[PDB]
């Protein structure tokens, strides 16, 4: 999310795509512009430098859909733009936020890759074929029962490497996967967004996924120590992009 | 505006020194328009970030109070708030008003407190207002308000993201978005909440209003128009587009071939075409028709036609310059319908150049063919090169960059696919242009000329060779610049060596 | 206007020389209309470029104001700015007027005259019949021409601010409109019969008021011309020339800058003289030395009903045309035309494209979407080019194709390739048989040798006016309206050099 990557929150329904968006997108960086387009709003961010933006119905003025407001804040600046969901005509403005490098993430109806290729693709979406390349990583989320065991779990992290020139075309890289008969995540693939990674910084992919290591001991210990408010959270991960170095050092020292 | 302020001033020294805490340290100041504003580039240490304080002159609880006096007479005077009119005569209209206004109530200020009170009035009766700072630092090249008492974030030259120290609550804002959007000829209001305009000076404005569709309150965004014209050398010495490819683009413009330059929204599409416009030889008729005047060139033979938006459009304007005999026509954007006549202009031996709105080519041909502009496919042959913006961003770095260079060779015998070759492309990596072939454009000139594909080259080179010569020895204004060129057109090898012989 | 003035003046001798200080070299010198105005075509050293100088009879200041207010009176003269009146008496009355030294007297009534009858500060660039274009762009700018053999030159004229808007006035009023910042945009045409655009204020402008005038004068290039220019040869201009009368439909085909228009107004001089000809431009290019003719131009619709080719063939077509010319076919109106060719009318046309297969492909796709089935009305395609070599220009007919027809199960489009153009030799090779000539026979009832007979005749016709130096378009037409009417004397009096 730092680096800009675009994703797509996929799942069937009550799985939750929402809430999962919402979660991960407090991963922005504190001073970065972000404008979201919602046909009601859902999300709640701690973050200042941002343009909520809603969906009119119109039903007795002028009707403005998510086709109008993204169309017209893609226009301003956006380091990063949120979609509610997609659910038409507006799809394609995203993705082509996207091949143009603007930080997009949205949620999408479906079960699995597959689907949602074809709801994308097809009307009313309508998503050209070739556009997809331009979507990084693809999450599907899932419900998962059995006495009163409710459970939603990140089924699969899914790496979306690119078009295929003669093809079937969706080139996709699959890093997680979710073994419910074990509830464990599985790495099944290497991490390649991370090479892509080393590329936009320009370093190395030890070092990244050195870094990776790093932010991933921040949240545990953030875990640990009980911080869970999405407010208070945002604060030591705001905290931790100004300065992981003193981040860490507080966090280590219960403060 | 300034200088006209600057006369009347009455004084001089009416900015004090401000009181930034600990955790606080000044990284840099600077004048934006002395005595009046300055700008403070203060490091809040303890956040590892910078934080634009715009410096204004210094009033008090009461100063202040009885400068909203004054203006709230002199508001009742609709002259000095008349946009038809002479700055510098309404500029004396407020001094000898506000003159008035003075000895009658028998009353004489400082001589500093005028030349205080006097910024406040020019400002919010003729300037930008509470973010007038923002709107005259050079510097801040977009200026994003998002909401009620959130404060404004700015992009500066040099660090880039940045959260500023004015902040505007409901009151303001709503008013600031009407009398931007108003100062735009466009109106908003709850009915509708969002506009897209430009200001007088050409600068876009993204308005909304109310909290209608947008809660948080009403919000802008501004992206400030660059008075002076980049050129082509700024282009070279700002690693967005290589000598060569200039060169080759010199020779393209020269012998009439047509391009468009792709982008998206903001990505310097207009920016770079007005640079490459520069290369157009001196004598020929230029027509220029936009929807906001934006181009600035340094050449005697042209109309700028501007379009009317009540009515006449690009269209009208378009096919009527089209019946006389014009070498270039500039578009500017082509949004619709009128992208049809360009394509024709280009087919009946007009060199045409226009932005256009799209992120690839493919985008571009997607984007041509369908409504609005409606372009069929068997036109598209007749468009010779189609250049590609980006705007790279990577930590506190913009990089306007020409992210890849095509020429359109043809329309395909079979499925009539349109023949394309990237002769450069640009490597974000190492932020190095690359040259994956040679132009084939090169031998259209060629015979366009009689000569060996080996002689063009070789002339491209020479241009080039010149074009570095120009930027080695800092000839970057436009004025200059164009003067430069034109000079190497009327004569080349004249020209070559009065540029690396000093002359 | 000069004729009627130039004997009311009294001397001869009007206007000195000019005098050019150093890098200001005179390339060259002629008249325009002697003795007021001359044009000076200088050079300048320094700016490798030529100067358009435009030469009128010189006055004096104290003379200004004193031209300038006898001028004053004779304006308040209702009687004079009419048009309704012929130019010969509406003189009359300026003279006589003027009544209530003998140098200054002519060296003044021109200007009088000039602004009364003439087009004012512009008028010798009106008058000359070598600048081709007038650029008026702004305020206090140098107007800018096209000169017939130039190009693009600065001139000594330039126009402040009101003096611009009066002539924006006045040219908008002659062209019968009335330009206003309600209306700052007319494009409409001269009296003289010339394409005028014109903005007013500074709205559309912001470099304020500003006009062009693409002129007429075109001196449309001659077959004899398209011979000497080693174009085409005549034997493939007489084949034209029976093709024409017999109603064969063509259409020149060509990439940019080769000849398209030249080439069809060239051959389009080969209708017989009783002929009903209409054609149809989106602007006047076309000049024809006939008279059954009817001329269409294009509407742009600026600020009223838009006309276009479509609309004006479709209905052209409709009266009886023998001939319908197209300035160029770029859309709809495309199928119209090839119907009237289904139809038995002499149509021809212009085209932008390389080879009969790019002339195929423009024409079956949309926008001129030319149904597949209908191209068997063409009956031949010429194929024009550009060579470069030094400064060896050359435009040449690179090819006559014969359009035979279609094919039932195909590949469709059946060309038998008469003529093609060798440009290593810069030769015309005969690499087939001119079938449309047979096709000939078969109308007219004779034989094949009958009609080739005719031909080589109408050849040698042609390469005699060419030794006779007959080059001129008027005097090319009548020349051949000549041997339409009778080739018996016409052929005689062509060797008897008369």
């Amino acid at each position: 999310i730092e680096h800009k990557f675009s994703a797509i929150v996929v799942g069937e329904t009550a799985s939750g795509k929402t809430t999962t968006l919402n979660a991960i997108m407090m991963f922005i960086p504190p001073d970065a512009k972000v404008v979201s387009i919602e046909d009601t709003r859902e999300i709640k961010l701690y973050h200042e430098n941002w343009i909520a933006e809603v969906t009119r119905t119109g039903m007795g003025e002028g009707e403005i859909d998510m086709y109008d407001l993204l169309r017209a804040a893609l226009r301003q600046r956006p380091d990063y733009i949120i979609v509610g969901e997609v659910r038409g005509r507006e799809a394609q403005t995203l993705f082509q936020a996207m091949s143009t490098g603007h930080a997009s993430y949205s949620t999408l109806h479906a079960g699995d890759i597959n689907q949602m290729v074809y709801r994308l693709e097809s009307e009313p979406l309508k998503v050209p074929r070739s556009m997809l390349q331009f979507l990084d990583i693809a999450l599907v989320q899932t419900m998962w029962v059995r006495g009163n065991t409710r459970l939603r779990r990140t089924k699969e992290v899914n790496e979306i490497l690119g078009i295929d020139p003669v093809d079937k075309n969706l080139l996709v890289n699959q890093f997680v996967k979710w073994d419910p008969k074990e509830d464990k995540h599985i790495e099944v693939s290497m991490p390649k967004k991370l090479e892509k990674m080393a590329d936009f910084l320009g370093v190395s992919v030890q070092e990244v996924y050195d870094e990776m290591l790093s932010r991933k001991r921040y949240l545990e210990l953030m875990l640990k120590r009980g911080i869970r408010n999405y407010k208070e959270v945002t604060r030591y991960i705001h905290a931790y992009y100004r300065n992981p170095e003193l981040a860490m050092t507080k966090m280590e020292e219960g403060l | 505006h300034y200088d006209i302020l600057r006369r009347h001033i009455r004084s001089e020294d009416l900015l004090e020194t401000p009181e930034f805490g600990s955790g606080s340290r000044i990284v840099e100041e600077y004048w934006i328009q002395e005595p009046f504003t300055k700008a403070i580039i203060v490091e809040n240490e303890d956040e590892f970030r910078n934080v634009y304080y715009a410096l204004e002159p210094t009033v008090s609880s009461e100063e202040a109070e009885v400068i909203s006096a004054l203006y709230d007479d002199l508001k009742k005077i609709l002259v000095l708030q008349d946009v038809s009119v002479d700055l510098e005569e309404r500029a004396e209209v407020l001094v000898r008003a506000i003159e008035k206004l003075s000895k009658e109530y028998a009353v004489s200020f400082t001589d500093n407190f005028y030349s205080r009170m006097l910024y406040y009035l020019f400002r919010d009766f003729f300037g930008y207002g509470l973010i007038d700072p923002l709107m005259e630092d050079t510097n801040v090249e977009d200026i994003s308000c998002d909401g009620y008492n959130i404060p404004i974030f700015i992009y500066h030259q040099k660090y880039g993201n940045v959260e500023t120290n004015i902040v505007l609550d409901q009151e303001k804002l709503d008013r600031m978005v009407l009398r931007l959007t108003q100062r735009s000829g466009k109106h908003i209001s709850i009915a509708n909440p969002i506009v897209d305009a430009t200001l007088p000076d050409g600068s876009r404005l993204q308005a909304t209003f109310g909290t209608e569709v947008t809660p948080r309150g009403s919000s802008f965004t501004i992206r400030k128009f660059t008075i002076e014209p980049l050129t082509p050398i700024d282009l070279i010495e700002k690693g967005t587009v290589p000598s060569g490819v200039l060169a080759y683009l010199w020779l393209a413009i020269e012998h009439k071939f047509s391009a468009i330059v792709v982008g998206e929204t903001a990505s310097g599409k207009t920016t770079t075409l007005n640079a490459i416009m520069m290369f157009i030889p001196p004598d020929a008729k230029v027509v220029s028709i936009e929807d906001t005047r934006e181009i600035k060139l340094y050449h005697e033979n042209w109309i700028a036609e501007v379009t009317r938006t009540g009515e006449i459009d690009m269209y009208d304007l378009l096919r009527a310059a089209l019946r006389q005999r014009p070498d270039y026509i500039i578009v500017g954007e082509v949004r619709g319908r009128e992208a049809q006549t360009l394509f024709q202009a280009m087919s009946t031996g007009h060199a045409s150049y226009s932005t256009l709105h799209a992120g690839d080519i493919n985008q571009m041909v997607y984007r041509l063919e369908s409504e609005p502009l409606k372009v069929p496919r068997s036109m598209l042959q007749f468009l010779d090169i189609a250049l590609v913006q980006t705007m790279w961003v990577r930590g506190n770095t913009r990089l306007r960059r020409t992210k890849e260079v095509n020429e359109i060779l043809g329309i395909d015998p079979v499925d009539k696919n349109l023949l394309v070759n990237q002769f450069v492309k640009w490597d974000p990596k190492e932020d190095k242009h690359i040259e994956v072939s040679m132009p084939k454009k090169l031998e259209k000139m060629a015979d366009f000329l009689g000569v060996s594909v080996q002689e063009v080259y070789d002339e491209m080179l020479s241009r080039k060779r010149y074009l570095e010569l120009m930027l080695k020895r800092g000839i970057r204004n436009y004025k200059e610049v164009t003067r430069y060129i034109h000079a190497y057109y009327r004569n080349p090898e004249l020209a070559m060596t009065k540029m690396e012989e000093g002359l």
